[PDB]
RNA sequence: AAAUUGAAGAGUUUGAUCAUGGCUCAGAUUGAACGCUGGCGGCAGGCCUAACACAUGCAAGUCGAGCGGAAAUCGAGCGGCGGACGGGUGAGUAAUGCCUAGGAAAUUGCCCUGAUGUGGGGGAUAACCAUUGGAAACGAUGGCUAAUACCGCAUGAUGCCUACGGGCCAAAGAGGGGGACCUUCGGGCCUCUCGCGUCAGGAUAUGCCUAGGUGGGAUUAGCUAGUUGGUGAGGUAAGGGCUCACCAAGGCGACGAUCCCUAGCUGGUCUGAGAGGAUGAUCAGCCACACUGGAACUGAGACACGGUCCAGACUCCUACGGGAGGCAGCAGUGGGGAAUAUUGCACAAUGGGCGCAAGCCUGAUGCAGCCAUGCCGCGUGUGUGAAGAAGGCCUUCGGGUUGUAAAGCACUUUCAGUCGUGAGGAAGGUAGUGUAGUUAAUAGCUGCAUUAUUUGACGUUAGCGACAGAAGAAGCACCGGCUAACUCCGUGCCAGCAGCCGCGGUAAUACGGAGGGUGCGAGCGUUAAUCGGAAUUACUGGGCGUAAAGCGCAUGCAGGUGGUUUGUUAAGUCAGAUGUGAAAGCCCGGGGCUCAACCUCGGAAUAGCAUUUGAA
């Protein structure tokens, strides 16, 4: 980079990149979580995982790492998802 | 540019007096008026419809002392304008400054007129105006700065310009040497030698 | 032609052509003179007329006609040509530019100078 | 309410009708007025329609790929 | 964002302004909203110095349009001209 | 009121003719080039080629009122915001773009409006210090530390999910001033300012969809298999084969699919009586691209000209381990080319970024330089002047002509020159003061005035005066016909000319010179190129017995067209309304520059499209 400012950006670029990886990663995990249990089929254990991601996805909503829509998407499927089982 | 050669030849060519001079000598006292310019002055014969009308074009060209591209644009103007073409196009080149401080006296040719123009001389409406083409409107009065009052060459043309027949369109005080551009001239008003229609007609061609 | 033939298929464009190929749209074009000779018109005319086949920039050789008495162009001259036909020549499409990079001047012309590249008489 | 009207021309597509539509055009050069054809895949939910059906269709969101546009109503079935 | 601002005309030596809205992303010039009066910084005779539809100006300034420093005085000066 | 007033032909086929029919010419135009020539000004324009390669400088920063600091009110650092704009280019793109008109399934930083909040905690980290790797680039390791950096917890509904019934989600302070109450005298505390969260509207911007329109080729007729549709899942801001699995066999195409060639599109521009034709510089809108190819990251927004990563070609540095770079930003260089400019000045103005502001930054932009590249204006003198000078040229040797031309004699002095004067572009900034709001407040803050003071790159500015003197300022093409303008010499089918027809082989108005003339004029010619003329692709507006042209004849699908009549419908048609058809341009009226070009106000126009109401 030719600019001390684009030289920065890069640097905060670099450190969003990884922090966002890192929430995105565990927001992520705990889905699969949900879904795991979805798929397995046990209308318990699917319930207490989305209990768990639905807060997750709400913070990543507004934290900005997600839109609000992904969050209702995902909500809103998982908890369709489980009253079918 | 201005054409700044010998003018009589233009007045041989164009077979008629231009009044590239004062009329104070007869034209044809100062040159061969009746041969064109030139060897083969004496022998004159058959000219295309093209050269008559091409003839005419700077019979009134020369008159009013306009180069072509200028002359081009009058015409352009000229068929704009609502009406006769022909006649607004000499409405235009008689609405000149160069042209009303000649109709006027102040310059004994137009070409003098233009001079006087050029190196101020000249107030329209009370402002120098040193454009010889800016086109005097109707009710607009031409007059002589006080400095150039005094120019004798101005005295002699009101005198020359008295020897001629008076414009019905301008009025004059000579005294306080300013005019008044009552109103535009009709055709009927400028020389009916001129013939507009072929002028006209040069420019579809 | 009827409406109804013409709306199947419309009244065709003419394809025109060029006559200065070569020139490929550019008002002159610089060469190099691979051979300055002589050639005889097309007959009702007798003449030897002074040509060069030039090595135009864009890679098209072409025959070039040389005009006004004389010239200085050997073979290897770097020549401007412009677009004219001469008439009696079959094949010459294009005029050398007289007066521009190696051709010089028709010597001693004084009327119609500019298109034969002399400069104007020190009076 | 901007529908259009036209004819089914296909009905092999599930729940998918292609519908001619047909417009009368003066030609841009040669003045005269001309039969020019729109088809336009329409979404036929209960495979109502038939090849040859006059139906009545409007414009509505993405269906499919070709799909934009779903039938209002059938206005003559075909013989 | 929306500002109303002047985007030059006229000739070298002799700007005349329009007075626009526009988005501000655009070149002063270029893309604009609405053209919302004008501004002759040398007008002489008849012609109009200042022309300004001030409902308009405040038609816009009431979506959250800014207004340049200069329109801002304009704007002044078309009051004062009411 | 007006928004127009518009339409020319000629040459050449023959012994001659009339037709046919090419070819050619007169016009207008230009981002031109070239030749000759060249004074000034105004306003525009200026790599059309090599999307070739690029030396050098510069084109994106800013904020100390976020933060620890301190190298010298500020470097470096963290953090915020900007860097997605502005600027460039047209390579790709023939329709995934553009134009027009709609549509539904979206988001949208900054801004505006409204409503709500903004509690209480935590762990880090750069800078820094210490040590160490490297030739450098760039690192490493160990301590240290702050925040409007980051994280949890609390809290939140008019948010989101939920069939309920419920469940779930965020945030940040900083600065100015100060009465009283407090004060461990830091501050709490009040008020205002600038910020912070969420939500809802608005505005703006953008994504997505549809229809119609938008080159050439049929000596390119089949093309497609995530292909076309369905179901479900995933995915997205959002609909959707967007993706995958599965089911079906669809889809497109002679109203030209597919393929190939060419090409950024539009407003417009040029030409044209018009209908058309041609075109897409400058200006403005849209699109695409950024050494080539790929990729995402960050972010409201990029798959990012002056960011990241990878691969590649190239160039460079290297201590051989490893590094560096991307002018299609502005100047500029080389190269290519017929051909296209300064390594300028300034942020004064208009904007843009950041900032409470002051400001800082800004090759945007304003200006300046260069070039007759174009348009427009002006000048290069005016009048008088016959011996009709001389000289040149011609001559019937009488004369004619150059030519009132010159000289001479009176004048004038624009513009150049010199010296002076001298607008306008400037809005603002700062500091007082007062006021009027806010507020506990004669504070602070914000506005309004008012005083003082400061802000112009252009710039020795335009504009004006004053001087002195015609003084400093004219070419270029042509003169056989077309086509305005003719003679004499030289030449002798040579030399040469030429757009076409042709000209030249001894009295050449055609070659070359001269005299004279014609046209145009700071230009004039040539070449290239477009339209015109060309009714010569004919819709307007042509033809086919013999000039080019009726298929050898027929049958016939698609298509085109179709008797009479009633009713109906209203698709075509017609009329009107509404929306739209950007601005600029063009046109008509004005207005402003001494005129003009130019600038500018209003109108007309945008012949269309959508919706709608009528007529039949």
């Amino acid at each position: 980079a030719n600019s001390k400012s684009a030289k920065k950006r890069a640097i905060q670029a670099e450190k969003r990149r990884q922090h966002n990886a890192s929430r995105r990663s565990m927001m992520r995990t705990y889905m699969k979580k949900t879904v795991a249990a979805i798929e397995a089929g046990d209308k318990e254990a699917a319930t207490a995982a989305f209990a768990v991601v639905t807060p997750i996805l709400d913070r990543m909503a507004t934290k900005g790492l997600i839109h609000k829509n992904k969050a209702a998407r995902h909500k809103s499927r998982f908890t369709a998802q489980i009253k079918a089982l | 540019a201005r054409y700044l050669g010998p003018k009589l030849k233009l007045s041989r060519r164009e077979g008629t007096d231009l009044f590239l001079k004062s009329g104070v000598r007869a034209i044809d006292t100062k040159c061969k008026i009746d041969n064109a310019p030139g060897v083969h002055g004496a022998r004159r014969g058959r000219l295309s419809e093209y050269g008559v009308q091409l003839r005419e074009k700077q019979k009134v060209r020369r008159m009013y002392g306009v180069l072509e591209k200028q002359f081009r644009n009058y015409y352009k103007e000229a068929a704009r304008l609502k009406g006769n073409t022909g006649e607004n196009l000499l409405q235009l080149l008689e609405g000149r400054l160069d042209n009303v401080v000649y109709r006027m006296g102040f310059g004994a040719t137009r070409a003098e007129a233009r001079q006087l123009v050029s190196h101020k001389a000249i107030l329209v409406n009370g402002k120098v105006v040193n454009v010889p083409s800016f086109k005097v409107a109707a009710n607009d009065v031409v007059s002589i700065r006080e400095k150039a009052k005094q120019q004798s060459r101005i005295k002699a043309a009101l005198e020359v310009a008295e020897q001629r027949e008076k414009p019905t369109w301008i009025e004059v005080d000579g005294g306080k040497m300013e005019g008044t551009f009552k109103r535009m001239p009709e055709r009927s008003d400028l020389s009916a030698d001129i013939n507009e229609q072929l002028i006209v007609e040069l420019y579809s061609k | 032609a009827t409406i109804n033939q013409l709306v199947r298929k419309p009244r065709a464009k003419q394809v025109v052509k060029s006559n200065v190929p070569a020139l490929e749209a550019c008002p002159q074009k610089r060469g190099v003179c691979t051979r300055v000779y002589t050639t005889t018109p097309k007959k009702p005319n007798s003449a030897l007329r002074k040509v060069c086949r030039v090595r135009l920039t864009n890679g098209f050789e072409v025959t070039s006609y040389i005009g006004g008495e004389g010239h200085n162009l050997q073979e290897h001259s770097v020549v401007l040509i412009r677009g004219g036909r001469v008439k009696d020549l079959p094949g010459v499409r294009y005029h050398t530019v007289r007066g521009a990079l190696d051709c010089a001047g028709v010597n001693d012309r004084k009327q119609g100078r500019s298109k034969y590249g002399v400069k104007r008489p020190k009076s | 309410k901007r529908t259009q009207q036209g004819r089914v021309v296909s009905d092999k597509m599930d729940k998918s009708i292609t519908v001619a539509i047909e417009r009368f055009v003066k030609h841009p050069i040669y003045g005269k007025y001309v039969k020019r054809t729109t088809k336009v895949h329409a979404h036929d939910e209960n495979n109502e329609c038939g090849l040859g059906d006059t139906v009545e269709i409007a414009e509505c969101r993405p269906l499919s790929k070709t799909k934009s546009w779903t039938l209002v109503k059938v206005l003559e079935k075909a013989k | 964002m929306v500002t109303i601002r002047l985007a030059r005309h006229g000739a070298k030596k002799r700007p005349f302004y329009q007075i626009v809205v526009a988005d501000s992303r655009n070149a002063a010039t270029g893309r604009f909203i609405e053209k919302v009066g004008f501004f002759n910084p040398t007008a002489k005779g008849q012609e109009e110095g200042l022309r300004l539809d001030l409902d308009r100006v405040n038609h816009w300034v009431g979506q959250g349009a800014s207004v340049s420093d200069r329109v801002a005085k304009l704007v002044k000066d078309a009051q004062k001209a009411a």
